[PDB]
């Protein structure tokens, strides 16, 4: 037999009860933090027909690196 | 790089494919390569464009831990690699410093 | 650095004005350009950029 | 002020088929202008075999010492690329070898060696490792393919681009390929694809080496006169940035596109006549310069017409400034073609505008393509059998 | 092949110079024999005085 693809995951995604109460306006002074995860997770998720129009190539990961906190 | 490509030519695609002309020369032929300028110059994009002209396979060494499982169970010295690197031979080790 | 170990050393100085225009030639053909884009103007507001 | 030297390598050149296309008119056979730099064009690139050709076909008197003196030296060429060659196998590289073998290719379609160019390139292709280098390859076969209206050619390569540009993502030869397959769609009276193509690289054109800007956005307004619906039209075209500062300096262009917008349908006439003369001496749009102008027509007509219930003969004919006797013709050839939504009432001189929906025309056409489909696959069995 | 031999082929006499060599979705319309579109409406222009 063969699965279905979703099946047989032990890692779950996020329900809508599960997603954080955390806003972006709960979040002060990350301007260039929240463009650059703004470029790079979200708006190429929703226009990835526009990078490939322009020529970029998205990235298909991010690093988020910094001190604690 | 326009200079830069004819001298790594010259070292490592020239003995590869005519072994003769070094042998008429009766020189030694070269085996050692060292790419030196500032980060982003196209050392690691020359070295790599050579290997593909020529055929050579080309290996990086980075010491990473990670690989070692494929280099060899041992382990113990560097050159467990050039069983692998004979193996594929024409060969290219390339090696970069991070510094 | 003792002679007869290294047979050559090639030296990879960071891109002059024109050696930037070519990269910048080779990098800009992957994107969606307007014709008539000036890079020998950007590549000379680029001092001692590496490629 | 670069902008000649961005452009493809210029080889064929494209001037010349349409200086050979010139001369096969019977009007512009005698133009000694015509003839004078064509010559220029051949003495200059020593193209002994064009001239052969072009003696040949068009029946002229070969100087036997001119070809002469360009075999002679088509045969030194050839011997040093030769030479060349031999000494890169030898001691160069194989980069050095195929510089070698490029130029000998490119000489041979300088010279129009077209039979010997193809080979040239196809060895060439073959040990070329470089994607974009064997991409300039594909290139000069299409341009070779333009040159001598090879489809077989065309098409091969044409699609052998497109994979070339998907595995490296070469947004730059991506916009001259549309160029070039934009150019292959006028000649093959494509201009639903032509209009498309040429639109989107209007802001990205630098195939100079095929066409001239001004001749290249020449094209596309006639191709998008007859292609694309008034509203895409206006967006692209009539407001249209690049096209708009194109046609400042094109005052017949703009004349003939904004003519038709603004319902100018006197002036409009007036200039599809100036542009059907245009159009017979292009080696593109020649074999397509009746149709155009026929489906121009239409457009012009269908478009007075669909705003209004009906539409009285004089009325129509004082639009176009022309007789009530060529528009009774126009209109009755049209109708009975099924191409305008209209009847006329020949007694009372009074067109009278229909609506029918858009599920007939499409029946007719899967009618229509179905059956030249059932065709093929008839024929098809038929080889099959036996 | 049984090749029709007894049929008369009337001889070729045609231009092995590529008279057409095209794909397109050829109709009759283009073959109607008319002058150019320039010289009827030239034709007419005048034909009011203009
Ligand atoms: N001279 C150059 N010409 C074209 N691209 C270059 C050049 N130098 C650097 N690059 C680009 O920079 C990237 C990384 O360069 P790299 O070769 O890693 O630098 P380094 O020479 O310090 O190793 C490559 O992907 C390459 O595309
Ligand atoms: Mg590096």
């Amino acid at each position: 037999d063969v699965l279905p693809p979703e099946a047989d995951s032990s890692i779950m995604m996020l329900t809508s009860d599960q997603k954080p109460d955390v806003m972006y306006a709960d979040i002060g002074g990350m301007d260039i933090q929240k463009q650059e995860v703004r470029e790079a997770v979200e708006l190429p998720l929703t226009h990835f027909e526009l990078y490939k129009q322009i020529g970029i190539d998205p990235p298909r990961g991010v690093l988020m690196y910094g001190p604690p906190g | 790089l326009d200079k830069q490509i004819k001298e790594i030519k010259e070292v490592i695609e020239l003995p590869v494919k005519h072994p003769e002309l070094f042998e008429a020369l009766g020189i030694a032929q070269p085996k050692g390569v060292l790419l030196y300028g500032p980060p982003g110059t196209g050392k690691t994009l020359l070295a790599r464009a050579v290997a593909h002209h020529t055929d050579c396979t080309f290996i990086r060494v980075s010491g990473s831990e990670l690989v070692q499982k494929f280099i060899g169970e041992g382990a113990r010295m560097v050159r467990e690699l050039f069983v692998m690197a004979r193996e594929h031979a024409p060969s290219i080790i390339f090696m970069d410093e991070i510094d | 650095l003792r002679p007869g170990r290294i047979d050559r050393k090639i030296e990879f100085p960071p891109p002059n004005e024109e050696a930037r225009l070519d990269i910048l030639k080779i990098h800009s053909r992957k994107m969606n350009l307007t014709r008539g884009i000036n890079l020998r103007k950007i590549a000379e507001l680029m001092p001692g950029a590496s490629g | 002020e670069n902008l000649e030297e961005e452009g493809l390598p210029k080889n064929p050149d494209l001037r010349i088929a349409q200086l050979r296309f010139l001369l096969s008119l019977p009007e512009h056979r005698g133009d000694a202008a015509v003839r004078d730099e064509l010559m220029a064009a051949v003495r200059d690139n020593n193209m002994a075999p064009y001239y052969e050709a072009l003696c040949k076909s068009l029946d002229w008197q070969i100087d036997v010492d001119l070809l002469n003196k360009m075999k002679k030296a088509n045969e030194d060429e050839l011997k040093r690329l030769d030479e060349e060659l031999e000494d890169a196998e030898k001691n160069l590289g194989e980069s050095e070898i195929r510089d070698a073998m490029m130029a000998k290719a490119e000489y041979l379609c300088r010279i129009g060696d077209k039979e010997g160019a193809l080979t040239a390139f196809r060895k060439t292709y073959d040990k070329t490792v470089a994607l974009g280098h064997r991409l300039d390859i594909v290139f000069y076969l299409l341009r070779i393919g333009l040159f001598y209206m090879d489809n077989d050619l065309i098409t091969r390569n044409t699609e052998k681009a497109k994979s070339l540009i998907e595995e490296g993502g070469d947004w730059d030869r991506r916009n001259r390929l549309k160029v070039y397959q934009g150019l292959y769609c006028v000649a093959i009276r494509d201009f639903k694809q032509a209009a498309e193509l040429f639109l989107d690289t209007v802001s990205t054109f630098t195939s100079y080496e095929l066409m001239d800007y001004k001749t290249f956005v020449t094209y596309t307004v006639y191709v998008s006169m007859i292609a694309l619906e008034r509203p895409d039209l206006r967006e692209k075209v009539i407001k249209g940035a690049e096209i708009l500062e194109v046609l400042h300096s094109l005052p017949a262009v703009r004349q003939y596109l904004f003519s038709l917008y603004e319902c100018r349908y006197s002036v409009f006439f007036q200039s599809l006549a100036v542009v059907e003369q245009e159009m017979k001496k292009d080696w593109l749009f020649a074999p397509h310069y009746r149709y155009y102008v026929r489906e121009m027509r239409i457009h012009a007509y269908s478009q007075l017409l669909e705003s209004y219930r009906s539409l009285t003969l004089g009325y129509m004919a004082e639009a176009f400034g022309v007789g009530v006797e060529f528009i009774d013709q126009e209109l009755s050839r049209f109708i009975a073609a099924g191409r305008l939504h209209c009847k006329i009432d020949k007694v009372n001189e009074i067109v009278e505008t229909n609506r029918p929906d858009s599920k007939n025309w499409q029946y007719q056409e899967t009618i229509k393509k179905g059956d030249l489909l059932l065709n093929r696959v008839q024929k098809l069995s038929r080889v099959i059998n036996m | 092949d049984d090749e029709f031999e007894e049929f008369p082929a009337e001889d070729w006499a045609g231009l092995d110079e590529d008279e057409d060599a095209h794909v397109w979705e050829d109709n009759w319309d283009d073959d109607n024999v008319e002058d150019d579109f320039s010289n009827q409406l030239r034709a007419e222009l005048e034909k009011h005085g203009y």
